[PDB]
């Protein structure tokens, strides 16, 4: 292909599609030589991730309040994301604003797979 | 897979041409060598 | 976080989560001290991607045949993806195949979508 | 959200455990650089 149609071929790839061909290009180039495109297409996949929240092909779990119970609230974000104490906390106490996304790039069922636990230990939240 | 065939046509490109391909790739999301402002 | 607890953290983020941190972290640290994680992110999203399909969240068009008119069937691929008149053939004439996936990484009714057009060029397809 | 709490951590590992943590990465998913 033309350098423009990679281009575009590669602007109509999924979020999923991209991550793949350069995880390929990784494994076939190596790291290094296969840097470039990895840095030039993350923010093609950036994008389209946006346009898939933006649309509905993927959706994101909001807090919209701890309530009484924070500790537990935190407790759960952790056991869902991974993070710690003062990063769950941090991000917990956004809870209300457009940051407190706990997730994001999910299908609708997991958004309430999600939402209902974090409701579990008591706390607002509001699907996008 | 589409992507392969991606991969293929990237593969064939002189390092020259691959330069343009990233060029415009990032001139295009407005990436930059160097945070803009100040992480400091 | 410790770093294991931060790469616990990264492998339990999205295809979408990891695309759009990697490009905040390349719009605001610059693609330079940036393309570390870039290139260490994108396997980990490779990874996702597959779990994804594998789920059934996130869906696959594959060309079971051509039909009776190829050269449609390469036009319509070609609108889909964007991809070359030679690779897009390429790709149309291994119809059948396993890898002869022409998207992924979308949604059911996009899937859908795309499958109605393959048919309407006289394509057999299967949705996965 | 999540990630920006996953960036922040990121930015404060010095330069070293930065470069821990992408080996360790790499190590996980096939570690190529050269390939």
């Amino acid at each position: 292909m033309t350098i423009d149609e990679i281009i575009e071929a590669i602007e109509k790839l999924t979020v999923s599609e991209l991550a793949e061909l350069v995880k390929k290009l990784e494994d076939k180039f190596g790291v290094t030589a296969a840097a470039p495109v990895a840095v030039a297409a993350a923010p093609v996949a950036g994008a389209a991730a946006g346009a898939a929240q933006e649309e509905k092909t993927e959706f994101d779990v909001v807090l919209k309040s701890f309530g009484q119970n924070k500790i537990q609230v935190i407790k759960v974000v952790r056991e869902i994301t991974g993070l710690g104490l003062k990063e769950a906390k941090d991000l917990v106490e956004k809870a209300g604003s457009p940051d407190a996304v706990i997730k994001s790039g999910v299908s609708k069922e997991e958004a309430e797979e999600i939402k209902k636990k974090l409701e579990e230990a008591g706390a607002e939240v509001e699907l996008k | 897979m589409t992507i392969d065939e991606i991969i293929e046509a990237i593969e064939k490109l002189t390092v020259s041409e691959l330069a343009e391909l990233v060029k415009k790739l990032e001139d295009k999301f407005g990436v930059t060598a160097a945070a803009p402002v100040a992480v400091a």
